[PDB]
C-alpha cells in the first residue's frame, strides 16, 4: 500500500494562471519506453474522462491545456492557461505495482468572472 | 463516494466510462 | 498504408530492435518471431499487467502526420547468377523490326 502523497489538497485559482499539480510516487519505472503514470480528471458531478495515458501519446476528448512532464518517481501536471473547466479533483494512478492506488487529490476551484443568479 | 465503474484500455488505462 | 494497416486507437504491432546480440548476414531472416511478454505469463495480444515487450514500438495513428503514418516499404532488390535473367520489365508495348 503506497500512499500516493498528492500536493496540494485543495486550491482555489483563477483564469490565466499556471497550476501546479505534484504527484509523489516510486513505482514502478521503464514499463516498455518510458516510466510516466496516467492522469485522470474526476468531477464531483460527472463521470471522469482520461486525460493523457502515459505522458506521451495523443489522445482526443481533452483540452490542450493539460500538459508537463516529471522524473522517474516523481510527475508534475501543469494546467497552462487554466479554462472555466477545471472545478474537479486530479488524480494519479499507479499502472505497474499491485495494489495500483492513487493520489490523495487536489480539489482545483474556478474564480471566474462575476454572474447574476437567475430571477 | 459517489463509486464509478471503468474498463481496462490498452496500456493499462480507465479509458471507457459509463 | 494508413487505410489498411492502421485501426482506430493505434497500431502498436510494428516494433524495432535497438541493438542485437548476434551479427546479420545478407539475405537472411530473423527466426526470432515471436512477441515475447515482459514476465512469464503471454497477454496474447494487448499489453497489461506486466506483459510489455522491451522493443521499442512506432507510433501509427489514423490522425497522425504525413511523416509519421505507416508506410508499407518493399525494397526491390537485384542479383545476378550463373543462371540466365527471368524478371524483366517494363517493354512496352508491341514493337517488331
Amino acid at each position: 500500500n503506497i500512499v500516493l502523497t498528492q500536493s496540494p489538497a485543495s486550491l482555489a485559482v483563477s483564469l490565466g494562471q499556471r497550476a501546479t499539480i505534484s504527484c509523489r510516487a516510486s513505482e514502478s519505472v521503464d514499463s516498455y519506453g518510458n516510466s510516466f503514470l496516467h492522469w485522470y480528471q474526476q468531477k464531483p458531478g460527472q463521470p471522469p474522462k482520461l486525460l493523457i495515458y502515459l505522458a506521451s501519446n495523443l489522445e482526443s476528448g481533452v483540452p490542450a491545456r493539460f500538459s508537463g512532464s516529471g522524473s522517474r518517481t516523481d510527475f508534475t501536471l501543469t494546467i497552462d492557461p487554466v479554462e472555466a473547466d477545471d472545478a474537479a479533483t486530479y488524480y494519479c494512478q499507479q499502472n505497474n505495482e499491485d495494489p495500483f492506488t492513487f493520489g490523495s487529490g487536489t480539489k482545483l476551484e474556478i474564480k471566474r468572472a462575476d454572474a447574476a443568479p437567475t430571477v | 463516494a459517489i463509486y464509478y465503474c471503468a474498463k481496462n484500455g490498452g496500456a493499462h488505462a480507465m479509458d471507457f466510462w459509463g | 498504408s494508413n487505410n489498411l494497416d492502421s485501426k482506430v486507437g493505434g497500431n502498436y504491432n510494428y516494433l524495432y530492435r535497438l541493438f542485437r546480440k548476434s551479427n546479420l548476414k545478407p539475405f537472411e531472416r530473423d527466426i526470432s518471431t515471436e512477441i515475447y511478454q515482459a514476465g512469464s505469463t503471454p497477454c496474447n495480444g494487448v499489453e497489461g499487467f506486466n506483459c510489455y515487450f522491451p522493443l521499442q514500438s512506432y507510433g501509427f495513428q489514423p490522425t497522425n502526420g504525413v511523416g509519421y503514418q505507416p508506410y508499407r516499404v518493399v525494397v526491390l532488390s537485384f542479383e545476378l547468377l550463373h543462371a540466365p535473367a527471368t524478371v524483366c520489365g517494363p517493354k512496352k508495348s508491341t514493337n517488331l523490326v
